[PDB]
Formats: C-alpha cells, structure tokens, sequence
C-alpha cells in the first residue's frame, strides 16, 4: 500500500506547502485542533517511504574521479 | 627517631611489616 | 501484542505526518487535550519495537573493505 | 502534474510575499486557520521541482578557468 | 507489585506515544489537567524497573576482542 | 515516619510518570492548582530519603581492580 | 522556634515535591495566589536551618589518607 | 528600628520559603498584586542587615595554617 | 531635602523586600499599574544618594599592607 | 530652561524607582498606558542633561601619580 501514503504524503506536502494545511477547523461549539509538523521532517518521511518503495532509482554510488 | 614510628600524619600508620627470618618470609610461598 | 502495536504506531506516524493527529477536540462544554509528542522521538520508538519483535532484518553488521 | 504544481507555487510565493497569504479567516464562529510556512523552504520547494520538472536549464555546472 | 505496574507503565508509554496521553479533560464547569512528562524520562524510567525485576536479560557484560 | 514518606514518594513517582499527578482541578466556582516539580527532583528526593531510612543496601562502595 | 519551623519547612518540602504546594486557590468571588519557590533552594534552606539547629551530626571534616 | 525589621524580614523569608508569601489577592472586584523577589537576594539582604545590626559576631576572618 | 527620599527609598526597599510593594491594584473598573524595578538597581540607587548626602562614612580608601 | 526638566527627570526618577510611575490607568472605558523606560537609560539621561546644564563640575579628569 506504499503508493497510497506516498501519493497522500506528497499531496499533503504540496497542500501544506502553499496554504491549505489547516491546523484547526472551528464550527460553533465544535473545535478540532490537529497537530502540525515542520516541512523538513515531513520531507524526511517523504525521503524514506519512497526509497523503500520499489519505484524508480533516485540514488547513486558516490562519484569516482578519472584524469 | 620519627620515620619508623608512625609516619607524617598517619602516612604509613597501618604498615606493620612482620620482621621474621628470611626462611620464615620465603619458604611458605617459596614454590 | 507487538504486531498490532507495530501497525498502530506506524499508522500513528502517518496520520500525524500528513495532517491527521488530533491535538485536541472540543465539543461545547466537553473538550479534551492530548500531549503532542514529537516526530523524531516516535521514530526511535518505531525503530525500537520493530527490531525487538519478530519482524525481519532491517540492518546488518558494519562493512568490511577489500582491495 | 508538475507544471500546475509549479504554477500554484509561483502564485503561492508572490501572493504570500506581498499581502495575500491568509493566516486565518473568521465567519462569525465559522473560522479556520492554516499552518504558516517559511519563505526559504518555499523557495527551496519551488527550486527543486523547477529543475525536477521538464523546465529548461536554470543552473549550469561548475566554472572553468583559463589564462 | 512491580510487574503489573511495569506493564501499566509500558502501556502508558504506548498510549502517550501515539495519541492517548490525555492532558486535560473538560466538562460543564468541571476540568482537570494532569502534569505531563517527557518521553525520554519515561523511557529511562521504564528501563529502570525492568532491570530491577526478574524479567529476561537486556544487558550484557561489555564486549571483548579476540584474534 | 520515613517509611510511609518513602511509600508516598514511591506512589508519587509512578502516578506522576504515567498520567495521574494532577496539576489542577476546577469545579465551576472552586479550583486549586499545585506547583509541578521535575521528575529528576522526585528521583533525587526519593533516593536520598531511601538511603537514609532503614531499608537495606542499594548501592555499594567503589569498585576495585585485579589482574 | 527552630525545631518547629524546621519541621514545618520539611513537611512543606515533602508535600510540595509530592503533590501539594497549592499555587493558587480560587473560590468563586475570591482568589489568592501563594508564590512558588524552587526545590534546590528549599533543600539548601533546610540544610542550613538544620545545621544551625541543635540537632545531631550531619557533616564530617574532610577525609584523610593512609597506605 | 532594626531588630524588629530583621525579625520580620526573617519571618517573611521563612513563610515565602515554605508556602506563605501571597503575591495576588482578589475579592470579586477588588484585587492587588505585589512584585515578587528572588530567594538569594532576600537571603543576602537578611545577611547584610543582620551583620549591620547589633547582633554579635557571626562571620570570622580568614583561616591561617600551621604545620 | 535628601534624607526624606533616603528614608522613603530605604523604607520602600524593606516594603519591596518582604511582601508589600504593590505591583498594581484594581477595584471594579478603577485600576492602576506601577512599573516594577528590580532589587539590584534599587540597592545600587540606595548606594549613592546617601553618600552624597550628609550620611556618615561608609567607604574607606583601599587598604595598605605591612609585614 | 534645562533645570526644570533636570528637576522633572530626577523627580520622575525617584518615584518611578520607589513605587510611583504609573504604567497604566483604568476608568471602565477610559484607560491608557505608557511605555516603560529602564533605569539605566534614565540615569544616563539625567547625567547627560546634568553636565550640559549650567551646573558646575561633578566629575574631574584623569588622576595623577607620584612617589
């Protein structure tokens, strides 16, 4: 089910990025306050689930030098 | 004297070597 | 109860990661709050219980070197 | 969908920078807010997908040196 | 009575870790808030009484080198 | 009265650790709040009270060496 | 009144560090707030008060050495 | 007017240390608040006023050394 | 007219020192606030207005040495 | 026309430091407040206006040395 969260997380990343991550929605007599996380650690979660996901290559073996 | 007795403020207060014959000090643990 | 504990904590990360961990909920005259745990600390907790349980290998012993 | 993702980000930067990043709204008990985002990370976010998408070259590589 | 509260402490950690550490609860004019601890302090705390009780080994006498 | 003093501290630790040490209580017209003390302070206090009281050995002297 | 005030201070320290240093009290239409002190300061106050008091030995004159 | 001054100041130190220095009082419309001091400053004030007053020697001179 | 404030400020210090420096007082719509000053600057203000007035000697010209 | 402000400043200094610089007033619908200055700058302010005013020398220059 990796793609589900992967798509959800990146959508959340974009959602949080522009303006839409709502930490609290208020209706009279009904307050629900979510928690919020930073962008960095959010990317770290993005940075982890996709690599363990069998998607395309995103990393390379250092870099050698030749004269 | 002063050195042999007790030592500078305790110092070697508890050091009490048991003067004995060399055999009495060697033969027990000679092997 | 480790296996479901793994699922619970791992899911607890995901919903918190995107937007869905409820910091507090208020209904008029009846509201409750929960201590907002961090994100880094949870992953150590996440990492802790997976290795100790019967879950498969995820890390190996250092790395040698050969010419 | 990167292009519209980029396009949304472009307006997201411009509107936030000038006056238009709406922190919260309040319709007389129907109120909601959004988690604020920094400016650098948004630029970083807008930086990465810019090259990541099929957009043209924007940063070349190193720099030579000749007498 | 060490073991049962040890499990309860472990449970409380799990409850605290995901979402369940209730900080305060409010009724119509009836509210109470409990003091909130950290996570690491609890982790070392639970570690303290598991070693003192009779459960299995978790610590070993350092480590030696042979060749 | 040290023994029950320790027992109270013993109780005052575990309940504080998990969820129970209440910071304050409100009863719609009557409320009282209590100063919150660090977990470290309890452990220090309970330990020094433990060693001074009549209970048995907990910590021995410094460790020596021998080949 | 050395003994009386010393015992009172010790009991105050005990209740404070357990759960019972009443920060403020409010009954509808009235409220007072007793100031809150630290714990190390209270402990050193206890120590100086007791060493000042005619109680028994609590300290020793450094320590010697001998082979 | 220094002896009663020092006695009152010492009593104030004692009550503040234990539980009994009220900072804010309020009676359903009439309330007062007092500026709160530290503990170390109060203690040094006690010390300096005590040494200035007619009370006898308390602090002696530097210690010498003999073989 | 320098000794009046000498007495006033010195009296204020003791008033400040114990419990009595009223930070603010409110009575059902009639409320005023007084800015607070720390003890240090207060005492170091006490430290000079008396020496410039006809108060007795309180400072001595360094200190000499003799074998 | 500098002496009166000098007089005003030191008069403002004295009551402000003792108890009597009103931070804000309240008349149930007619309330105001003022910015609170520190005591360090005020002493500088009174000092600089003190010397510039027609008052005589207060601080001499350097210091001589002789055997």
């Amino acid at each position: 089910t990796r793609q589900e969260e992967l798509a959800a997380a990146r959508a959340a990343l974009h959602d949080l990025m522009t303006g839409k991550r709502v930490a609290t929605v208020q209706k009279d007599g009904r307050r629900v306050e979510f928690t919020a996380t930073s962008v960095s650690d959010l990317k770290k979660y993005i940075a982890e689930l996709e690599v363990q996901t069998g998607m395309t290559q995103r990393r390379r073996g250092p870099a050698g030098f030749y004269v | 004297y002063h050195g042999g007795g007790s030592g500078f403020g305790g110092q070697l207060r508890s050091w009490n070597p048991p003067s004995e014959s060399v055999d009495a000090a060697l033969l027990p643990n000679f092997t």
